[PDB]
């Protein structure tokens, strides 16, 4: 039994975690969550007994706090279609991994802003996406850059994960430049596996994605360290207008805490709930507001719940 | 009659300039065509293509070949302005229509200075610049813009939650502009947003106002919404009434010779130069011979992609655009 801690949050953070409680009850998960919340530095020391956290969404700023002290320096999210959230493209399913401000004013009316790249951070997520590609069964990883216009930085980037791509000649490396890769994603988003980049451009791609298989309630991420994984939705905001209505799609949260299974190896576990939240979404009735529904989360957990076989304590497949 | 500088550019450039130099005059537009090359020479471009632009005010510009050529364009007539209109086309499906979106991008500043160090070994800076005074004027373009092609509505796109000084700048010039044209509706959006909604609704979106890098990006985006950029036309607008009009495909060396290139870019430029130019009604009837040409799908190039050559497709434009 392991213990993970939960990490509320704010808006729609506490009812979501919750239902994932719930569930995970339901599937007799061998989990057990230690709830978190200077206090906040103590919180920190408490996060830091576990080495999985799965948190809501929050609000010198607590999310960044988070990840310094738990040195969480690889961002992936994961963007997979689900079949009964038909959109406008079909059969996407990428990871995308990135790193996880310097500005002044030189003369009246004149502002200047500096982006760092470092060989050591590009080579560290480069490696990371590698190592996730080949862990995964993926065959490739495109690094995304723009280093057609910032020759230096970007070419440092592209240059870190040639060398890493170097080591693992059994996984395709493609480079592709930031515009392009946007063009492509709108057009032909099955072309792409692993991504990785810097953060600027993980900002626009984390959207276009999340967008093109049906928005940010149905896109699970994680943040990763060496130690360190948390887990959380792919997008930041805390849908506080929507909060205590019933209302929050519950889709994102619970293949979050998918992928914090698998990442715990409870591969059962964590197959078993994926399925269900997938065979739900097959009726539209389960969908919520926010994907274009009219269902509220408690029916979509009831149903994602009699979807999930459970015998003599543990999930199975249906 | 109004004389226009015309690059044919390389590749199919020349080509696709026959097409839209022979559409323009099927439909009589009072245009009148002053040829130029500018391969750049010494590093500058041509004496005789930077007289005819200074003078001609208008320019139509092919694709060219990879100091970049647009570089020195750019730099020398001050193109400060990148317009990109993108409507999604009828005959051209693709998952995406319902998109009328018009991207306005500073074109000087932002990290295309090419400035950047090497701190220590291993770690790079790169920097980027945002001014007063370009932020002032792309806004009061956006505008300007708005009024004078009956847009509705002009959004700001930035990050100036995490970019406090530089998207803060360029945020409160365009709200001080927004004050005195409240003929137009001024909103704000956050990049990421728009990128979403972008994704999931582009028909929600107008005018777009944006600095150079959110531009480069978006404006691609939207291209992509409606079928790439081989149907995108493009407009730099610049100091002292120059304005460049151009296609952003490429040369496509691949066909470079053989009559089977898609004009409708430059095309398109070109009606968007019309309407720069105050010419609307010939912009409206070349525009709808084109459009009523992809929405026939007889004659589409092959990129567009039918089974015609680009003389096939221009001559069906200009048969069309004779009867008004």
């Amino acid at each position: 039994r392991h213990t993970v801690t939960m990490i509320p949050g704010d808006g729609i953070g506490p009812e979501l975690m919750l239902h994932v409680k719930s569930v995970f009850r339901h599937a007799c998960v061998p989990v057990d969550f230690e709830e978190v919340h200077e206090d906040i530095r103590n919180a920190i020391m408490a996060i830091r007994r576990n080495r999985v956290a799965l948190k809501g969404n929050i609000e010198k700023s607590r999310n960044n706090i988070l990840r310094t002290s738990l040195d969480l320096y690889a961002n992936v999210i994961h963007c997979k279609s689900l079949p009964g959230v038909v959109t406008r493209h079909k059969d996407i399913d990428i990871l995308i991994v990135r790193e996880n401000s310097l500005e002044h004013e030189s003369v009246a009316g004149v502002v200047e802003s500096l982006k760092i790249i470092t060989k050591a951070k590009s080579l560290r997520i480069a490696e990371y996406a590698f190592k996730l590609a080949q862990e995964s069964g993926r065959k490739k990883v495109t690094a995304v850059h723009k280093a057609n216009i910032m020759k230096l930085g970007d070419g440092l980037f592209l240059q870190c994960c040639r060398e890493v791509a170097a080591r693992y000649p059994q996984i395709t490396f493609e480079n592709m430049i930031v515009d392009n890769t946007t063009m492509q994603l709108v057009s032909r988003p099955q072309q792409f596996d692993v991504m990785v980049m810097p953060n600027l451009y993980g900002n626009i791609v984390n959207n276009v994605c999340a967008g093109l298989v049906g928005g940010p309630g149905l896109v699970a991420g994680a943040n990763y360290g060496h130690v360190y994984a948390v887990f959380e939705t792919a997008t930041r905001n805390t849908g506080k207008s929507i909060a205590n209505k019933n209302i929050a799609n519950p889709t994102a949260t619970l293949l979050a805490s998918c992928m914090m299974l698998d990442h715990l190896k409870l591969h059962s576990y964590a197959t078993s709930i994926r399925k269900a939240v997938l065979a739900s979404m097959d009726n539209e009735n389960m969908h919520t507001p926010d994907i274009g529904g009219q269902g509220t989360t408690s029916e979509a957990i009831q149903d994602v719940i009699r979807h999930i076989r459970v015998i003599n304590g543990r999930a199975v497949e249906a | 009659v109004q004389t226009v500088t015309l690059i044919p550019g390389d590749g199919i450039g020349p080509e696709i300039s026959a097409a839209v130099m022979k559409i323009f005059d099927a439909a009589k537009a009072p245009i009148q065509w002053e040829e130029r090359n500018v391969t750049a020479i010494q590093w500058m471009i041509p004496s005789e293509a930077k007289e005819s632009m200074d003078k001609n005010k208008m320019g139509l510009k092919g694709p060219l070949k990879t100091p970049s050529m647009n570089l020195l364009l750019r730099k020398t007539f001050d193109l400060y302005a990148n317009v990109r209109p993108c409507v999604s086309i009828e005959g051209y499906k693709t998952p995406y229509t319902d998109v009328n979106i018009v991207t306005i991008r500073e074109n000087t500043e932002g990290e295309y200075s090419g400035i950047e160090h090497v701190i220590v070994d291993g770690v790079v800076a790169s920097i980027k610049l945002i001014t007063e005074g370009a932020s002032k004027r792309i806004a009061e373009f956006a505008f300007e813009y708005a009024r004078n092609n009956h847009r509705s509505n002009v959004t700001a796109v930035h990050k100036a939650n995490i970019m406090r000084m530089s998207d803060g700048l360029f945020l409160q010039k365009c709200r001080e502009v927004a004050e005195s044209c409240k003929d137009i509706k001024f909103n704000e959006m956050y990049l990421d947003t728009v990128c979403l909604n972008m994704v999931q609704d582009p028909s929600q979106f107008d005018v777009l106002v944006m600095p150079n890098l959110y531009g480069d990006i978006l404006s691609d985006l939207c291209a992509g919404l409606i079928g790439g950029l081989g149907v995108t036309p493009s407009g730099n607008i610049g100091a002292n009434g120059v304005a460049i009009f151009e296609s952003v495909h490429g040369t496509a060396p691949d066909i470079a010779g053989k009559d089977m290139a898609n004009p409708t870019a430059l095309l398109l430029s070109a009606v968007m130069m019309l309407r720069h130019m105050g010419l609307f009604d010939h912009a409206a009837r070349i525009e709808a011979a084109c459009f009523a040409t992809i929405k026939d799908g007889k004659s589409l190039t092959k990129d567009l992609g039918g089974n015609a050559k680009c003389s096939d497709f221009t001559e069906e434009i200009c048969r069309r655009v004779k009867d008004l």
